[PDB]
């Protein structure tokens, strides 16, 4: 549930 | 000839506790070709056949192609991001990437066992002890004399054949099994023997035999290493690339995972490297690094704008502890442009890009060729910033940046972050507990922080795996200047 990641 | 010349012309310039190792393929790509170089030394030459457990398995095109497999999916997951942020989605996210994580170490621990296998201590860093290798030959020539048939002239084994079995590890140690890498190395053993004219049959061998009593010798040693251990060498290790070898994230290797591991393009670019470095403002091993001053570095922090929880982590910290005490030039929230960009690298004992790619975006390759010389350090926190040689990593090694760390493959915001804070914690550019105000700190090379920082990951494979560091190792200079 922690909010999916930004690309790099 | 040329190894004598290699040896002589740059190996034996090349400060004595760290070494150098060659990694590359044989014609058809059947045998993995490992040359350990270290100044004073003797070299390593191995030729490992990456099948040879078959006759006694995968082959390279096999794992290289799990490798480029698994590096797809991965950068798949770093875009596909922002299309699938919900809140059940990201259930099912963390789960792709934790399956991606999962498959990656299995790859690296295969490669480990099959292809290493008994001569990963070829990595060993550990400090000789003569005297004591002297005792471990004693002993191990006794296994032989017991167990060939061949000994029922004899060859004399190379100190550095016999430090392969030291390079196993502490043997004492609680959950130690060198079993079968003890096995390979037997075989090796009587491979050179065989080799120099002293012939033996496998069939006629008790291998199993041998292996305990190799595994006593070497506990014996190491019992009495122990009584006297190494402090701090600040060991390093330089690896030497072929083209098809670079894709592999062979600092996650995990025999070479708690090392400080760096890459070099070519023995020339080491030495040219070496013959550059800055000494310390301050018998002193940190003395064989480059001394990088903490003041008047250059931070470029989310220049597109879109980066903000990048933004939200660091923009405090870096005001607070390198602007405003440390003279550091900061471009926040809008692009650099190519100006400021080579201004920084001709200035800036340290930059750090954390951005999106490696910055290309912002200066063009050539005229980072054009610089009459790189000052800076350089931490390129983006994706794929030293990836698949020519590319930015490539020109910055030709510029003269002491180091340059990067990212093998495509990366996510936060994890990169944690990673990001723990190489400046541990270096020495932020103080300890920053990421989790602050003063006191660290200092380890940039090389050591970087294989300490892919700790502080969620994924150590998924995420830390991409990051290798190009270069020498960089020590802050906390009061130093330039």
């Amino acid at each position: 549930d922690k909010s999916i990641e930004v690309g790099r | 000839l040329d190894l004598h010349r290699i040896q002589r012309d740059y190996i034996d310039l090349v400060p004595k506790h760290w070494h150098v190792i060659s990694l590359s393929l044989s014609d058809g790509g059947h045998d993995l070709c490992i040359t350990r170089l270290q100044a004073g030394q003797a070299p390593f030459v191995l030729r490992l056949p990456l099948e040879r457990a078959s006759s006694r398995v995968f082959d390279f095109h096999t794992g290289r192609a799990e490798l480029l497999e698994i590096i797809k999916e991965i950068n798949r997951t770093c875009h596909d991001s922002r299309d699938m942020a919900a809140k059940g989605e990201r259930e099912k996210w963390w789960a792709e990437r934790e399956a991606l994580d999962q498959r990656l170490k299995e790859l690296l621990m295969n490669i480990e066992h099959v292809w290493l296998g008994g001569f990963r201590g070829v990595f060993s860093q550990h400090g000789r002890r003569p005297e004591l290798l002297e005792k471990f030959r004693a002993m191990f020539e006794g296994v032989l004399d017991k167990h060939l048939p061949s000994r029922r002239t004899k060859v004399v084994l190379d100190g550095n054949v016999l430090e392969l079995f030291i390079g196993l590890g502490d043997a004492t140690k609680s959950g130690a099994d060198f079993d079968e890498e003890l096995t390979d190395l037997l075989y090796f053993v009587v491979d050179i023997l065989q080799f120099h004219g002293e012939r033996n049959a496998y069939d006629e061998i008790d291998f199993d035999s041998m292996v305990v009593e190799t595994m006593d010798a070497l506990m014996a040693y190491h019992a009495e290493a122990n009584a006297a251990p190494e402090s701090d060498s600040h060991a390093h290790t330089i690896l030497v690339l072929d083209k098809q070898l670079h894709v592999f994230p062979w600092e996650s290797l995990p025999c070479l995972q708690g090392l400080a591991v760096s890459r070099i393009p070519s023995l020339a670019c080491l030495r040219k490297l070496l013959l550059d470095r800055r000494r310390s403002s301050s018998e002193d091993p940190r003395s064989a690094g480059h001394h990088a001053p903490l003041s008047g570095g250059t931070y470029i922090l989310n220049p597109s704008s879109d980066l903000l929880s990048t933004q939200k982590t660091f923009e405090s910290l870096f005001s607070t502890h390198l602007h405003s005490p440390n003279s550091w030039t900061r471009i926040i929230s809008r692009p650099p442009t190519e100006p400021e960009f080579l201004s920084a690298l001709t200035h800036s004992p340290i930059l750090l890009y954390f951005g999106h790619g490696s910055g290309a975006q912002y200066i063009r390759s050539r005229n980072i060729r054009h610089l009459d010389h790189c000052r800076a350090t350089v931490l390129l926190m983006g994706c794929s910033s030293a990836a698949l040689p020519s590319g930015p990593v490539w020109n910055y090694m030709l510029a003269g940046a002491p180091a340059v760390v990067g990212t093998l493959w495509d990366v996510t915001d936060r994890d990169i972050d944690r990673f990001a804070g723990g190489v400046l914690e541990g270096w020495g550019v932020l103080p300890e507990g920053c990421m989790g105000k602050k003063a006191g700190r660290n200092g380890l090379s940039l090389v050591q922080a970087v294989a300490k920082a892919r700790d502080r990951c969620r994924f150590r494979y998924v995420t830390a795996a991409a990051a290798v560091v190009y270069g020498i190792p960089v020590y802050v200079d906390v009061d130093g200047k330039s």
